[PDB]
């Protein structure tokens, strides 16, 4: 479990890994923790499996039931704010830490982070998940400014390659999407495509 | 009268045709009189006494730490109005520990009389505050109405006949905004002595008054304490 | 997992004579091993002739004055009476008790005087037990100043010494003392008492300063 | 006694609410025809300004309920409103209870069964608006429904609902017997032979739904413009 | 008929002004306040003599230091007179001291215009409690009795009657009453019921006479001083 | 108590002849992890009130979404009547003291001070209810380290003009960036004076590792 | 609102009720099904609807209800109302077992459904349950005993009496109180429906035992045309 | 909110007014007819709608109740659908507590106590629809009415809807109780062929049996074969 | 009668509880809200009874989310009831979705709730035609007005009370779109001395680029400036 969102201009990258883990076995090898709630705001979900995606369509509910009714695309932040208030009011019984970003018309790139005691803050980029302490010095020491879709692309691929690398818990193929103004352009990157590093050998 | 089952009807004109009928159950009761100076607040009221004798059913209330009433209607529902308007305000003292200012009081009793002028089969409370308090600024002064619509006056009057009260009041409020507490209040006085049938006194039996303002609580004056204000010959 | 109390201290006093109540206070409230501030009094003037102490849990202590001082008002308008202290007595018992299961931690104590005017002075376990005394100080400073003022009040334990009733003079001089006593040797000191006494003619309010560490 | 008062049933049957509530839709009347195409139901309505002082964007009646339904009703507008918001929280309900974004039948089926319950119990009274509301499954072809003030959905082709209704269903009883993706001598030409305006690309509103892209459209004056001018055969 | 939450084109509503007849229906009762306690009596009206006279109950203690004196619609008040004194009970229980006469007045009086047809749960009241009474009491202010009302009005009084005998008896008992007790009050006021008297010349069987006297609690008068009292008149 | 909830550390702030000035570090420490460094800890409400948070930061947006929506409310009014710095720290003593009653308690310590009509107020409100006044506050570790040096000045003067005042909390934070572990460097200063509430965030500690290469 | 209500539970002027002698009325419309105890046990005696052929089977009739293994009820008046009433006083049967393992002697029961009747009647603003239905049934207290009852809510022992139209007065000149001998009461049973008959057009069914369990017969078809053919005159 | 008050009430003569009045409403009901037989039922209506311009496979007048029982109306439209959401759902609390298809006779019990508190209880005015109950269930199969009152009746065959005296005399007329098999069908169609207001069109007429394996519509190239074999 | 309860139509079709209470918006004073690009000017005509009244006696501008306003006509205890729930209404979308409330969806959502009021015969009609207003920095300057039957229209110029079939015509002879609403205030008081055919002591607030999404009463100086459209 560790997951990236990228702010990089525009619009955002996303990224996520692929494990769902019993404590010691892997349940489901192929996962996507990248999911869609309406159109360009995608959330993601990290630390426990069953509260978060019922958190998910618990606000693809609600987050779709106030776009039609506003016939507007609604913005990021009311979605990241529906998340503090559900993931809030019930923070006693949820493990989830979900980070969300999404285009917006408004605004235009927005990633907010909804960690697991729950709340909601804006950053340029987020990172949540249990890998997601083993890569904190890579993205800290990378991540310059206003970087651009393909280096953010190759910048979240290998920061989720780092963290899939060294955490047990988390590995398999990694999943992006770049959200902008043309929709999701998501894929996948299967195997070989991950940027392997080199061991050192002692 | 098919309009009798009826604080839920209109009459064909605009008329909701009991609740103004209320406005009429506040005008049948007995008078009193109310106002504002520059610096501190008044209250007058007049008490009828139909028994042998009695303390003639005491209208001015003490609510408060400074927001004092007069009631003019039914007793029993004003009784309730002010153990509601009186446990909130209380209720402000505990929670926020500040003086319940005197506008959001009379606002939300404005609104807390209005759910059974509008639901079914629950009559309005047929009561006339007149209500006056001391808050952060100058010393307000309220009617409100049993039809829930409060007015932020200055010196009204409101009862029996009182109608030429505030002819005399109206026609005497330049003087308002100076005239200290030793000539306000009969300046209050004389504008009380008109409601009564032509028949000369303000005795110290019935009238009982209240002054609430700059460093004073508000301060009930019942029989022995209205005799110091005494003056006027008409 | 939470645990809802703790101990802010604090040692309160009153003295029931013939014509007053001197109930004394402390100020530095405090829990763990750091102070918080020195500046709170914890004698309430609930009425002209009723005087609270109250001392223990602050904050619990704190909402129980805005309860029994609500009531008070919610009291002297109702029946347009002001209370007693006897009947102050009775309602803070009962307010003490009616949350028993999750109970106020606090000692209070209510000084003040009588109808006829002869003072009194109240004494609470955190449930709610009223006894009248002439003495019983109580919170932190409990197990300390009682014993003194067994002897220097009640003269128990003491043979023919003549004992005179007590005045705003002996029983002035008789707070300062234990308090600077117990300023030495409590912990949970206070560095100025601020004695709300209670007189027939109204009320006043003496501070003067102690051990400050 | 009270058989024109409250919704119970009066002698010989017929509750005398329900058709009391069927003349409260034709009050004023901006008066909507839906055409069905076996690819693409349109949507036809008239709508009238009163002063040039509204703001003519707000005023309509096409509301959409969900990205693959929409609605238009010729009711009295205070009710529309109160009987869209309850059709869209049961389409947004059905896809968060049962999965999949509801198909427009039953749909047309719960809302014309909550304005049975209106019409069954007393203390409510029916609300005098009708829906017509079109949309595309993936199974069938484009429908089309409408339920009254009394809860009777039918499935149709092409009704329509308003004032002049009976004009406008033999116009098109006469005019679908003879067999239409451009519906350009079928959906505007029902308005213009019944009440003989003969439009400018202002006052009807148009909403298409087509098999290609099921997504609810509302047409503007350009598209609608052409679609007028179109009237030249 | 219209409901009982209305107000009559008289001005007042229509249960209270009701509530003030069935009043005149019932026995008379009277008080007096004097400076040095407070008497009470009533004329039970027994209807027939075949029975036993001494359990119609129309003064009825409070506490040990508030009586009260009803009429009217009888029976009607045993849930306020419960009421009276559960509150009352309540009071010291909660104070540890005595009441006034306006605390158990005031809590009773809250009750009178507190009813209606729709409102919560069904233990509250439909009709207003038609019994006018009063508390003759003693207190540290002094000895007093609070005249109530069916509206909840509730009035200080020195010399008051109620029941049936509400004109003539007030009107004799407003000429004949400014001093003091002096034992002659209670002397002077079964001589107003002397006037009054209906069907028997007010032995010690259908009277019940009660004083509420500041040294002792009160004193419910058994046959003996009644007839003590009769004897010298 | 059940998570490793997301922290701050300490909002200490002393008061001065003119307003009141609270300072705080910018830290969303994650339990020994500074998950978020740009994070806000100071609220400001309406023009003579301020507000910090010391514990927990989810309760902490819970309170400047209920503050934040009661200020507003009460401040459309209209009739003047804004919110003395009493009522704020009343109504939240009274929040937490009613949270805590119902054992669902607000985690967070905040301080709340803001300068009146008349003079300033710095008052604390605890997580359990302790609520008081005083003339120089600090919370959490602050409490044990940034206390001293304020109630050492303020025991000497109780005067302070705004230079002394700011370039006191500016050194009691730079002593809670040497001595307090969960602390970062950045940090906001904040003061309301005469002419209302202004945030000067976020600023820096001019640290002094001099004494480091004298250890062997 | 009070202008639409239909006011049930309201006394007349006389002092009756409107709303429940008007279901006394409703069982002389619609009503049949005497019974009929003797020293041994109790039948019922009934009638079906019409002659209308269109009916192919009814297990037990629309007329005779089992209830436990010892009690068995008929029904008169609206058939739509009392089909609820007597699965509720089923239930109640049942709920005794499941209070005291008895076998619910059955002036309990009868009891029990005339006070939820009762209170029907009684408030709620509904209308009454019309069906004057009656009972048969044993106990090991008393012997064999059947009650009837109405919509008011009194009941009684009713030792043969008819419900409906044409009123039994002719039973209370033929029943021998003491003994009866209850082949000879289905005769009388015949007799009576004889003046006011096959299985086409009646429902007759008896209650009787063997070694202390009741059993409880409908008396199926081919015994009505032996009861039928016993007459010659009557 | 709510009445709870009953608006159905007794006559002075000592009848329900509500009740007659809806058996009024039945009686101007579109016509329909039922048809017991020896394995199995046919239970036929009539579907004319204004004009030739609705959808006449969008709604149904034949609809099971989730197993092997069908049930058909006259009278009043949704009151219909009302009773056919209470009636599967009975059904179904049936089915998840007993682990069977209903018996025919319990769903008529049930559907007969739920249409009986609507002449009662709180300002409700009674359906207004005799809906009469088909199934197969186990050996041999039943058939029942559930009346706008709350009665039930078990026959042979019947009639509804308009001028149903005709169909109960016809059907008294022509019936054997061995009939069993598209000879009752054929008779169903001779019901409604009777009046019809004319043409007997396929579209305008469905019917539903319960020929052993479930109820089941039938399909309109089924009604038109039999129209064809008049 | 088929009159007296809002659940019974007419035999056309017109529940007459909701037409009673139209005109008894129609026998009190008027109050106009005209749009412009920067911004909504409210303006609301005073009939004050007595002197005893001071200034703002009543308040008939109220605001509700510190940026969209309450120009009402009828009843103002109904009126002032509908205010605080729609300040309640816009107080449970900001702490719900946290985005400051679009007008639009207010309007639909206290256009409903006064709707969904006149459905019950246990409750009356409410008594009060309001209108609302405001502009986000990308919104335009959205007003709404809303009848008692709870029909609510995005207007330019609406205009509701009694002197309505006057206040409609000048607003429809003012130039609407494109002027910067510090005139258009000015030339309110315009419209409400033509309209007052009889003290008048009008009031007045907006929302504009001087306010950026506020309420002022006005702030005060045009009320001696828009006086002197005196002998107009």
């Amino acid at each position: 479990t560790t997951i990236m969102a990228v702010q990089f201009d525009g619009g955002v990258v996303l990224g996520a890994d692929s494990r769902t883990t019993t404590g010691s076995y892997i349940a489901n090898r192929v996962t996507d923790k990248l999911t869609p709630i309406h159109d360009r705001i995608f959330c993601c979900r990290s630390g426990s499996a069953a509260d978060t995606q019922a958190v998910a369509d618990a606000v693809t509910y609600q987050l779709g039931f106030h776009s039609i009714e506003l016939n507007e695309p609604p913005l990021v932040h009311t979605a990241a704010s529906l998340f503090k208030e559900m993931c809030y009011r019930y923070r006693e019984d949820l493990m989830a830490g979900i980070i969300i970003a999404g285009w917006d018309p408004q605004e235009g790139g927005q990633v907010y982070s909804v960690p697991m005691g729950g709340m909601m803050v804006r950053q340029s980029f987020a990172i949540g998940g249990s890998g997601s302490s083993y890569i904190y010095g890579y993205v800290d020491a990378t991540y310059r400014e206003g970087m651009t879709k393909e280096e953010c692309l190759q910048f979240t691929a290998n920061a989720l390659a780092l963290a899939m690398e060294r955490d047990g818990s988390s590995g398999g193929v990694i999943r992006l999407a770049a959200i902008a103004e043309s929709g999701v352009e998501r894929q996948v990157l299967l195997g070989d495509q991950i940027p392997k590093f080199a061991v050192a050998t002692p | 009268n098919q309009y009798d089952n009826d604080v839920t009807v209109w009459s064909p004109q605009g008329r909701i045709h009991q609740i103004e009928y209320a406005m009429e159950a506040v005008k049948q009761g007995s008078a009193t009189v109310g106002l504002k100076s520059k610096t501190h607040a008044v209250l007058v009221a007049l008490k009828r006494a139909q028994s042998e004798l009695a303390a003639h059913q005491k209208k001015i209330l003490h609510v408060d730490n400074h927001i004092g009433i007069s009631i003019a209607g039914l007793t029993a529902d004003a009784r309730l109005l002010c153990n509601f308007m009186r446990q909130e305000c209380l209720d402000s003292r505990f929670v926020f520990d500040r003086p319940l200012p005197v506008s959001r009081l009379v606002s939300l009793i404005g609104s807390k009389t209005q759910i059974p002028t509008q639901r079914y089969g629950r009559r309005p409370y047929g009561v006339g505050l007149l209500i006056a308090g001391y808050d952060d600024m100058g010393p307000h002064i309220f009617q409100t109405c049993p039809s829930a619509n409060y007015f932020d006056c200055r010196a009204m009057s409101i009862g029996a006949r009182s109608q030429s009260a505030r002819t005399y009041l109206e026609r005497h409020m330049s003087e308002f905004m100076e005239c200290n507490l030793d000539e306000l209040v009969k300046h209050g006085l004389r504008a009380l002595r008109e409601t009564l049938p032509a028949e000369q006194d303000l005795t110290t039996k019935n009238v009982s008054i209240g002054i609430v303002g700059k460093d004073l609580e508000f301060t009930i004056y019942d029989d022995d304490d209205v005799s110091p204000f005494l003056d006027g010959l008409e | 997992r939470f645990s809802p109390y703790v101990f802010n201290g604090g040692t309160i006093l009153a003295i029931a004579g013939e014509d007053f109540a001197i109930v004394a206070s402390d100020t530095r409230l405090s829990e763990g091993f750091s102070i918080h501030t020195r500046d709170s009094p914890k004698c309430y003037k609930l009425t002209d002739k009723t005087v609270i102490g109250c001392s223990g849990f602050h904050g619990d202590c704190l909402t129980l004055t805005k309860i029994i001082e609500a009531r008070l008002k919610m009291y002297k308008h109702s029946n347009n009476k002001a209370m007693t202290t006897g009947a102050i007595a009775a309602m803070l018992s009962t307010i003490l008790y009616s949350r028993r299961f999750f109970p106020y931690y606090v000692y209070n104590i209510i000084g003040g005087l009588d109808e006829e005017g002869k003072g009194a002075v109240y004494s609470f376990d955190p449930v709610g037990s009223y006894q009248r005394d002439s003495f019983k100080a109580g919170g932190s400073a409990s197990a300390m100043l009682q014993p003194l003022l067994d002897n220097q009040v009640g003269f128990k334990n003491m043979q023919n010494v003549e004992h005179v009733p007590l005045s705003l003079d002996r029983a002035m001089r008789l707070v300062k003392d234990v308090f600077i006593s117990a300023a030495e040797r409590d912990v949970y000191t206070g560095d100025a008492l601020r004695i709300c006494i209670v007189t027939k003619e109204g009320i006043r309010e003496e501070t003067v300063s102690l051990r400050k560490d | 006694g009270f058989d024109r008062h409250i919704t119970i049933f009066s002698p010989e049957g017929r509750l005398y609410q329900v058709e009391y509530a069927f003349k409260a839709i034709n009050q004023g009347g901006l008066t909507s025809v839906a055409v069905r195409g076996k690819d693409c139901a349109v949507i036809v309505t008239q709508k009238k300004v009163p002063d040039k002082l509204l703001d003519s964007s707000t005023v309509t009646h096409l509301f959409k309920i969900t990205e693959n339904i929409g609605c238009v009703m010729t009711g009295m507008t205070a009710d529309s409103r109160s009987q869209v918001q309850r059709a869209r929280y049961e389409a947004a309900n059905w896809k968060y209870k049962y999965g999949y974004e509801i198909p427009v039948d039953m749909l047309c089926k719960r809302i014309a069964d909550i304005s049975q319950v209106y019409t069954q119990n007393a203390e409510m009274r029916p609300l005098g608006c009708c829906m017509i509301l079109i949309g595309i499954d993936e199974e069938q072809g484009p429908q089309v429904y409408k339920c009254d003030p009394a809860g009777y959905y039918c499935g149709f082709k092409a009704t329509a609902a308003g004032v002049k209704q009976t004009e406008s269903t033999s116009f098109l009883e006469k005019k679908v017997k003879k067999k239409f993706e451009q519906t350009v001598e079928t959906a505007i030409t029902c308005l213009s032979t019944v009440l003989s305006i003969d439009f400018k690309p202002s006052e009807i509103e148009v909403g298409v739904v087509t098999v290609e892209n099921p997504k609810f459209r509302i047409l503007t004056e350009a598209e609608i413009d052409a679609h007028l001018v179109a009237l030249a055969e | 008929d219209r409901g009982v939450n209305t107000f009559s084109p008289e001005g007042r509503l229509f249960q209270v002004e009701y509530a003030i007849e069935a009043i005149k229906l019932g026995s008379t009762a009277i008080g007096i306040q004097t400076s040095e306690g407070v008497c009470l009596a009533v004329e039970k009206r027994i209807t027939s003599p075949l029975m036993e006279p001494s359990s119609i109950e129309k003064i009825v203690e409070i506490d040990a230091h508030i009586g009260c004196a009803m009429s009217g619609l009888i029976a009607d008040a045993k849930t306020l007179i419960d009421k009276a004194r559960v509150e009352t009970q309540n009071h010291w229980f909660t104070y540890n001291e005595t009441m006034t006469v306006e605390s158990v007045t005031q809590a009773v009086s809250n009750l009178a215009l507190q009813f209606g047809e729709e409102d919560a749960d069904p233990g509250a009241m439909s009709r207003p409690f038609g019994v006018a009474l009063l508390f003759g009491g003693v207190d540290e202010k002094g000895p007093q009795l609070f005249h109530m009302d069916p509206s909840g009005t509730f009035v200080q009084c020195d010399a008051r009657a109620i029941g049936s005998a509400s004109e003539g008896a007030q009107s004799s008992l407003q000429e004949v009453y400014h001093k003091s007790m002096t034992l002659k009050e209670a002397i002077k006021s079964s001589l107003i019921i002397l006037k009054q008297v209906m069907e028997e010349k007010l032995n010690a069987t259908n009277i019940e006479l009660a004083t509420v006297q500041p040294g002792q609690n009160f004193h419910m008068f058994t046959k003996e001083e009644l007839e003590e009292v009769i004897k010298d008149i | 108590t059940q998570n490793p909830m997301v922290t701050g550390t300490s909002v200490l702030g002393v008061k001065f002849e003119g307003g009141v000035v609270i300072a705080a570090d910018m830290l969303g420490s994650y339990g020994s992890l500074a998950r978020f460094r740009n994070i806000s800890r100071i609220m400001r409400v309406n023009n003579s009130t301020m507000l910090g948070a010391s514990g927990d930061y989810a309760d902490f947006q819970y309170l400047k979404q209920v503050l934040g929506q009661m200020v507003i409310d009460e401040e459309l009014l209209g009739d003047g009547h804004s919110y003395s710095p009493r009522a704020i720290h009343s109504w939240l003593t009274r929040a937490m003291y009613s949270r805590r009653s119902k054992m669902n308690p607000l985690w967070n310590t905040m301080v709340i001070g803001g300068y009146a009509d008349g003079e300033s107020f710095l008052g604390y409100v605890d997580m359990l209810g302790v609520a008081y006044e005083a003339p120089s506050l600090a919370t959490g570790y602050g409490a044990y380290l940034a206390q001293p040096l304020l109630r050492e000045v303020l025991e000497k003067q109780p005067v302070l003009s705004q230079t002394e005042a700011r370039d006191l909390v500016e050194r009691c934070m730079r002593v809670l960036y040497y001595r307090d572990a969960r602390s970062y460097n950045r940090f906001q200063i904040a003061t309301v004076t005469e002419k209302g509430v202004e945030i000067e965030g976020p600023l820096s500690t001019e640290t002094n590792w001099d004494i480091a290469h004298m250890i062997s | 609102s009070r202008r639409y209500d239909s006011r049930t539970t309201i006394f007349s002027p006389e002092g009756r009720l409107y709303q429940v002698e008007y279901a006394m009325e409703a069982i002389g419309h619609a009503g049949t099904c005497l019974g009929i105890l003797a020293n041994d046990g109790v039948l019922l005696a009934a009638e079906r609807r019409n002659i209308h052929k269109l009916l192919d089977e009814v297990f037990f009739s629309e007329k005779i209800y089992k209830l436990n293994e010892d009690m068995a009820c008929s029904v008169a008046g609206i058939t739509s109302d009392a089909n609820v009433l007597t699965n509720e006083l089923r239930l109640i049967a049942q709920r005794y077992l499941l209070q005291y393992q008895e076998p619910i002697p059955c002036e309990q029961l009868v009891t029990a459904l005339c006070d939820i009747k009762q209170a029907y009647t009684q408030f709620g603003g509904k209308r009454p349950f019309g069906v004057s239905l009656l009972y048969i049934g044993w106990d090991k207290h008393y012997g064999f005993q059947l009650y009837q009852s109405d919509p008011s809510g009194n009941y009684g022992g009713w030792k043969a009496t008819c419900i409906g139209n044409n009123s039994v007065s002719m039973l209370k000149q033929d029943y021998k109180e003491g003994e009866m001998t209850l082949k000879s009461a289905l005769a009388l049973a015949i007799k009576v429906l004889n003046k006011t008959l096959s299985a086409e057009k009646v429902e007759i069914a008896t209650l009787t035992r063997e070694n202390g369990k009741t059993v409880i017969r409908v008396l199926k078809q081919k015994e009505v045309e032996q009861l039928i053919k016993k007459h010659e005159e009557e | 909110r709510g009445y709870s008050f009953s608006l159905t009430t007794f006559s002075p003569s000592g009848k329900l007014v509500q009740i007659e009045y809806a058996l009024a409403a039945v009686a101007g009901g579109a016509p329909s007819v039922g048809i017991k037989a020896a394995n199995g039922v046919v239970l036929a209506t009539e579907k004319k709608q204004k004009s030739i311009l609705y959808d006449e496979r969008s709604v149904h007048k034949v609809e099971p109740i989730t197993k092997h029982i069908g049930l058909v109306y006259s009278g009043m439209g949704p009151d219909y659908r009302v009773l056919v959401h209470r009636a599967r759902k009975l059904a179904q609390q049936y089915y998840l507590v007993y682990q069977e298809p209903i018996p025919t006779a319990q769903l008529v019990q049930r559907v007969a106590s739920v249409m009986q508190e609507y002449t009662q209880s709180g300002g409700v005015r009674p359906f207004g629809v005799s809906l009469l109950i088909c199934g197969w269930n186990e050996g041999r199969p039943y058939l029942f009415q559930s009346d706008p009152s709350g009665a039930y009746f078990a026959w042979k065959a019947t009639a509804m809807g308009k001028n149903y005296v005709n169909g109960k005399t016809f059907l008294e007329k022509r019936y054997n109780e061995d009939l069993e098999l598209e000879d009752a069908i054929h008779t169903a169609i001779l019901t409604l062929k009777e009046s019809f207001e004319g043409q007997m069109t396929e579209d305008n007429i469905e019917v539903g049996i319960c020929n052993e394996a479930g109820f089941r519509r039938l399909t309109p190239t089924e009604v038109k074969d039999y129209l064809a074999a008049i | 009668g088929y009159d007296l309860s809002a659940s019974t139509f007419s035999p056309d079709g017109r529940v007459f509880q909701v037409e009673y209470a139209m005109k008894a918006v129609e026998n009190s004073s008027t109050a106009i809200g005209i749009r412009c690009k920067d911004g909504v000017v409210f303006g609301v005509e005073k009939l004050v009874l007595s002197k005893l009244y001071e200034e703002g006696s009543n308040k008939r501008l109220f605001n509700v989310d510190r940026h969209v306003g309450m120009a009402v006509a009828g009843l103002l205890a109904d009126a002032r009831s509908l205010a605080d729930i729609a300040r309640e209404e816009a107080s449970n979308f900001r702490s719900n979705f946290g985005y400051n409330i679009p007008l639009k969806h207010l309007a639909d959502r206290v256009a409903m709730y006064v709707h969904a009021y006149t459905l019950y015969s246990a409750v009356r009609p409410f008594g009060c035609s309001f209108m609302l207003g405001s502009y986000s920095v990308n919104d335009g300057a959205q007003l709404y007005m809303i009848d008692p039957s709870g029909v609510s229209y995005g207007y330019w110029g609406c205009a509701i009370g009694k002197a309505r079939q006057a206040a409609k015509t000048e607003i429809e002879k003012l130039q609407m779109k494109e002027m910067t609403c510090r005139d258009i205030v000015k030339e309110v008081a315009k419209i409400i001395y033509i309209v007052h055919d009889e003290a008048f002591e009008l009031e007045l607030s907006w929302v504009g680029e001087l306010t950026n999404g506020r309420h002022e009463i006005v702030p005060k100086d045009i009320r001696e400036e828009a006086e002197k459209y005196a002998k107009e």
